[PDB]
């Protein structure tokens, strides 16, 4: 899964794409219509970068 | 879902959300400071006898977007709203962060909120007053705990009190 790489540069690599993906979804959030999937996926990104973040230290 | 319970926690920068998440989390603390920008964890914890799922969303207190801070605040399902007793003016930002949620949560008719008044540790450099914060919940309708995310002090009552009135909330829809 994501969490797999073990360099710092792969790391920041898997750390870039999840942030890209994040800040597709608060594009697509930001109109303001509930959409509870959308949601969920936004804190399974956040999950993700949190456990990445800790790796990378 | 009454399996899978969405925390936010909102306040200004410096107050201990993330400390106090990471208590609850991992039980761990540290005094180094570094200014969230968003993270999120899930535990897995037994409420009132039943097997159930904490996501928590732990926000940036020193946000940039307010279209950010929206996204996240109305994914929640209950808020921690977190001051410091150390910092009135923490205190004082506490509307303002109530104001959005309300906002941003137009049509319901009430919203999870424990306020958290964190850093009872260092009593000795309190500004806010106990009565002070206490009246401000009463007003808000709301309950006032005060945590350390040092020494634990009521950092597990904050969150599983929290749990329960998402619960009731969910129960009654
Ligand atoms: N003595 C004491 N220090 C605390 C307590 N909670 C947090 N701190 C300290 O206060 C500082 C800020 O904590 P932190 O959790 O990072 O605050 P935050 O609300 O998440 N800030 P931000 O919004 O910028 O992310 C850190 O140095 C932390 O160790 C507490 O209960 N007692
Ligand atoms: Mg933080």
């Amino acid at each position: 899964g994501p969490l797999g790489s073990e360099t710092q540069a792969g790391i920041k690599e898997e750390i870039r794409r999840q942030e890209f993906l994040l800040n597709s979804l608060h594009r697509d959030l930001q109109g303001g219509i509930k959409d509870l999937s959308k949601e969920s996926r936004m804190w399974e990104v956040l999950r993700i970068l949190t456990a990445l973040r800790r790796k990378l230290r | 879902s009454l399996a899978l319970h969405k925390v936010i926690m909102v306040g200004s920068g410096g107050v201990g959300k993330s400390a106090l998440t990471l208590q609850f989390m991992y039980d761990e603390f540290v005094e180094d400071y570094e200014p969230t920008k968003a993270d999120s964890y899930r535990k897995k914890v037994v409420l009132d006898g039943e097997e159930v799922q904490i996501d928590i969303l732990d926000t940036a207190g020193l946000e940039d977007y307010a279209a950010i801070r929206d996204n996240y605040f109305r994914s929640g399902e209950g808020f921690l709203l977190v001051f410091s007793i150390t910092e009135h003016e923490s205190f004082t930002a506490t509307a303002e962060f109530r104001e959005q949620i309300l906002r941003v949560k137009a049509e319901e008719d009430k919203i999870p909120l424990l306020v958290v008044g964190n850093k009872s540790d260092l009593e000795e450099r309190r500004q806010v007053p106990v009565e002070e914060a206490r009246s401000k919940a009463e007003e808000w309708g709301v309950q006032y705990v005060e945590t350390s995310a040092k020494t634990r002090a009521n950092v597990d009552k904050v969150f599983f009190d929290l749990m329960r009135e998402i619960r009731t909330k969910k129960m009654s829809e």
